[PDB]
RNA sequence: UAUGCAAAUAUAAAAUUAUAGUAAUUAUAAAUUAUAUUAUAUUAUAUUUAUUCAUAUAAUUAAUAGGAUAAUAUUUGUAGUUUUUGAUACCAUGAUAAGGAUUAUAAAUUGAAAGUGUUAAUAUCAUAAUCAAAAUUUAUUAUUUAUAUUAAAUAUGUAUGUGUAGAUAAAAUAAGAAAUUAAAAAGGUAUUGUUGCCCACCAAUUUUUAUAAUAAAAAUAACGUGCAGUAAUUAAUAUAUUUAUAAAAAUAUAUUUUUUUUUUUU
């Protein structure tokens, strides 16, 4: 007894109670517990994966005689998780002067695409020459019937996508299932970039279109970094795209909207420093995203901030309000009587009591 | 409920006491002087012989026994250490040609009245040693 | 009789016999075991419809 | 009657018998005691070679200490610097206006009287002057 | 604050977590405080590396550190109050109003024992117990064969 | 302390009180309640030891948040001020202790339930809390006595005075102790039950008989003086005398609704 609880896995008096298990009856194991077995959740960690990429991977694998070959220029090109710091320049001048002597379409198109990794890695914008000067003419021109690179794709929507080119749309579409059809191999990390990409560049048609192909191609949403996608949903303010968006909210994890709303909240607030480009103010979107978050997370009860205001009835409280109307319940039942057509339809009816206010 | 607040100490009392410290402290120092000078001149003064005269070891004449051993080896380094008990059973220890007859035969007479004079002849002297050296019972 | 301990028996051990049980007890009856709005004052707090 | 917070919420319990140098509240009366030849001895520390203790230095960027501790041990800066000393104590607080060369070495605890032999005659009452006149303390 | 909707009946409590902090900060400070102390007042040479003046230099400057070290928890355990967390009672080690095993005090253990909140065994009040070591020797003698029992049972490498 | 002056309980009766008008019945009974062992007999009690007893300090109690060898979330770095009010420096219901006097030898234990600071409903300025180095005046506590005396957390400088007044503490259990001892009766007027009823006086209001400077009687929860009665503190009852702040008290005589203690010609 009193205000301190008591523990009843220490208290020997509950533990030999007769709503438990005395101690001079058999100590064993009753109905055997299988918890793991019946219903196993899959492993989901509040930290990120610690050891994770982390970044878009271009699936370099050319010949080894190639390779060797142009071991002494690949140097400065990126390696497995190792970053040369070359001057972007250098290695587009070495590719300009010699892709045309290596006689291999699959080892030109992986030099070029480890240039354009280079190039996005630095965020050099001049290097958009070179995809006109080797790829344009043949991959994407005036209905191109070429097949190009998954390796070489992927690189070119890297680098279009860190530079904010206008450029990647032209190759999207051809990407789509009807043309290329390399939508299902983009990584995560891949639709991340585009998305934050498109989210600062401001595009309207641009995010519902990924968000879509996203979908359809059963992207993975939650592991989709939470910022990219508030920034692509930043830029939407068309109400037709803005409807698709809010329409399109719902695939999302309970989870998952809960830290978009988390995570736009801080950037448009004190995480305004963490974008290199501030974001622009959409308080629609902001408020929408807000609502939709405390629609899909579970509603709590807090019966004073919602009965503050509230008022019991007329007849109820009666007996406790000193100046209150009571010849309302008598209009009304004169009112329901004249719709019943009891009493006479439209009858003039006069005050039955004073009026004392 | 409402507390108030209640004085605690006299008014004046705080540089009184501070004064009566200062004093005592002043009067310590006075004190503490003394007490080394009557330390100091207690252990350089030669005190009574710190063995009883009465039991079986120091029971011989002045002319035989260990007396003859005492007056003829080890005279000279006693008036050195000034009859102390300390150094006198030490000296005993050291000499030898004794043994453990110091301590299984040989008794001592007490702390305080090993520590009398060289000449004192009364029972009382103990008594009459100065109270206001903090000597700790060394006279 | 008094009890003298209790365990948390999974329902199955101590199961009513088919041959005394309505039929399948399953589609042609829907039971809810709901909780009495009403002092008890002792008794099966929550029972079932 | 001491008046403290802790009166209240602790209870002696009468003349209860603690462990061996275990009392909760240490109260040293018995710092003052002097003794000559145990002068370096006494209430100090028991090695010549141990360093001073970490509250005869200042540590941080202080801004002032309105008293030092009573484990500082007064040193002849003390007294040479000719500055501002004083320590804690009942009822207020004791300051070194008389510094002395007879006192280096020596904790300021021990050199200041814990229970001070002055009594006050002000806030007395009735009954506690009737009983401090009775036990001879008082006229 | 300022007894202002209290959740806690007795204030006294939150002694009972700055009691456990105060231990948190002894294990912290326990290992460099004993380190500083030994290298301080060690008189004789530490080894050839380092003698004479290479050692009572580095003594000086490991206590101008240990004193310069703010917050170093110097105080001992025996000085440190111990409160129950129950009632927040306050009792002394070495006594009986505190017990060792169940960290709270006389008249916890009293009532703990008198409902049922505490599986404890009767013995007789004027006996030894049933431990045999008791039986043996007493407190020092089951103190004894406690250290045993961590320490010297071991061969130490 | 009977000679005179003096009808008087041994009962022909109609609810209490009152002059035969005052108030609304009045009395009484039973049960129970702490005062009285008796002398062989359910136990011999009777010896040893001890007594200068003291300690408390420097203020903030009202959230959850997971990391290597896991198929991928920057959730790296999780960001919405402000309408409540008691265990706090009183008070703020309950609950554990100490306190040996009659169920005993026997295959056995010499510690109790009648309650001890902290604990579970009464609120309405309450920041009183150790993390060292600290301030006897307060009932409830076995300290070392005369050969050798201060080294590690800092640890007691005071009181030698014919084993010495009064007062007082402990033990009949692995220790050593042995003939006079427990074992009757005996009471409520109280029911709110002795911290009780009740008594007059004092004090205050008022009624009835009365008109005569009258007298008498009756009702009333708190005052004042007391303690008269209630086995009730030198018993009570009746009549007579006497004293007077008041209940009453003391005497003379007669009674016990006073509770009681054994002698059939020594
Ligand atoms: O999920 C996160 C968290 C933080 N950041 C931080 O953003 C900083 C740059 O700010 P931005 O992230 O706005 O720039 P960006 O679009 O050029 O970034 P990338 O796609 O190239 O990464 C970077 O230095 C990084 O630490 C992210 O880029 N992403
Ligand atoms: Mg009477």
């Amino acid at each position: 007894v009193g205000y301190t609880p008591v523990n009843p896995d220490t208290s020997p008096m509950v533990a030999y109670s007769q709503y438990h298990w005395h101690y001079n009856l058999p100590q064993g194991m009753e109905r055997p517990h299988s918890v793991n077995r019946t219903f196993a959740a899959p492993f989901q960690s509040n930290h990120s994966l610690v050891n994770k990429y982390r970044g878009v991977w271009i699936e370099f694998d050319m010949h080894p005689a190639f390779s060797v070959a142009l071991e002494p220029q690949l140097r400065k090109l990126p390696r497995g998780r190792t970053l040369p710091k070359t001057p972007a320049e250098e290695v587009i001048a070495d590719y300009t002067a010699l892709a045309p002597l290596v006689d291999d379409e699959k080892t030109r198109d992986l030099w070029l695409a480890k240039v354009f990794q280079h190039c996005a890695f630095q965020r050099c914008g001049g290097a958009m020459e070179l995809w006109e000067r080797y790829c344009h003419q043949r991959f994407t021109a005036e209905g191109a019937t070429a097949k190009p690179p998954l390796s070489l794709v992927k690189s070119v929507l890297f680098y279009c996508n860190k530079t904010d080119n206008s450029g990647w749309r032209a190759l999207f579409d051809r990407c789509l299932k009807d043309g290329w059809n390399y939508t299902p191999l983009f990584d995560t990390a891949q639709w991340s970039f585009m998305l934050k990409s498109i989210g600062r560049m401001g595009d309207e048609d641009g995010v519902r279109a990924v968000l879509e192909e996203m979908l359809d191609v059963q992207a993975d949403l939650d592991r989709v970094e939470a910022r990219s996608v508030v920034i692509a949903l930043n830029a939407v303010t068309n109400a037709d795209v803005y409807e698709f968006v809010k329409k399109y909210l719902f695939n999302f994890g309970e989870r998952k909207v809960k830290f978009l709303r988390t995570t736009y909240s801080d950037l448009r607030g004190h995480g305004a420093g963490k974008l290199r480009i501030p974001l622009k103010e959409n308080d629609n979107m902001y408020y929408h995203v807000c609502w939709h978050s405390s629609i899909r997370s579970p509603r709590q009860f807090s019966p004073r901030q919602l009965y503050f205001d509230y008022t019991p009835s007329t007849l109820g409280s009666s007996s406790h309000n000193p100046n209150a109307k009571i010849d309302d319940i008598v209009k009304d039942k004169i009112e329901k009587w004249k719709a019943e057509g009891l009493l006479p339809e439209d009858y003039v009816h006069e005050d039955r009591v004073y009026d004392r206010s | 409920a409402k507390p108030k607040k209640r004085p605690k100490v006299g008014q004046g009392f705080h540089e009184k006491a501070q004064k009566w410290r200062e004093e005592y402290l002043l009067d310590r120092h006075r004190a503490l002087a003394d007490s080394l000078r009557a330390y100091v001149e207690f252990s350089t003064s030669k005190r009574v012989e710190p063995w009883d005269a009465r039991f079986k070891p120091f029971d011989r004449i002045e002319k035989d026994g260990v007396y003859v051993l005492m007056r003829y080896m080890m005279e000279e380094k006693l008036q050195l250490c000034n009859y102390h008990h300390r150094p006198v059973k030490r000296l005993f220890c050291n000499i030898g040609l004794m043994g453990p007859q110091i301590t299984t035969k040989a008794r001592w007479k007490p702390y305080r009245f090993a520590t009398n004079p060289a000449g004192t002849s009364k029972a009382e002297r103990m008594y009459q040693r100065d109270k206001t050296v903090y000597t700790h019972g060394h006279n | 009789q008094g009890a003298v301990a209790t365990a948390e028996i999974p329902a199955f051990f101590n199961e009513r016999p088919a041959w005394e049980r309505p039929p399948l007890e399953e589609t042609l009856y829907v039971t809810t075991n709901k909780e009495r709005y009403d002092d008890v004052r002792g008794g099966d707090i929550y029972y079932d419809d | 009657i001491a008046k403290s917070a802790f009166g209240f919420y602790l209870a002696r319990r009468g003349q209860r018998k603690y462990p061996f140098l275990r009392r909760p509240h240490i109260k040293n009366t018995h710092s003052m005691n002097p003794s000559a030849p145990y002068f370096w001895s006494f209430m100090t520390a028991k090695s010549q070679m141990a360093f001073l203790p970490e509250e005869n230095y200042i540590t941080g960027d202080w801004t002032g200490k309105f008293f030092v501790s009573k484990r500082q041990v007064y040193t002849l800066q003390h007294a040479t610097s000719g500055a501002k000393v004083r320590v804690k104590s009942f009822p207020s607080i004791f300051e070194f206006n008389s510094p002395s060369r007879w006192n280096i070495g020596k904790e300021m605890n021990t050199l200041t009287k814990p229970r001070m032999d002055l009594i006050d005659e002000q806030m007395l009452t009735k009954k506690q002057r009737l009983d401090y006149v009775r036990a001879g303390l008082l006229p | 604050m300022r007894h202002i909707g209290q959740d806690v009946p007795k204030r006294h409590t939150h002694f009972v977590l700055e009691s456990r902090l105060m231990y948190e900060k002894s294990f912290r400070d326990c290992w460099l405080h004993s380190v500083c102390r030994a290298i301080s007042q060690l008189d004789e040479p530490l080894s050839k590396t380092v003698v004479g003046t290479h050692q009572k230099m580095l003594q000086r400057k490991v206590t101008c550190f240990q004193y310069n070290q703010y917050g170093l928890f110097k105080t001992p355990y025996y000085r440190l109050a111990n409160v129950d967390r129950y009632h927040a009672v306050q009792g002394v080690a070495g006594t009986r109003e505190w017990v060792p095993y169940v960290n709270v005090s006389y008249w916890t253990m009293n009532k703990m024992v008198r409902g049922g909140n505490l599986l404890v065994h009767r013995v007789h009040y004027t006996g030894w117990g049933t431990d045999s070591h008791l039986k043996k020797g007493g407190w020092e003698h089951r103190w004894n064969k406690v250290l045993q029992r961590n320490v010297l049972q071991y061969s130490r490498i």
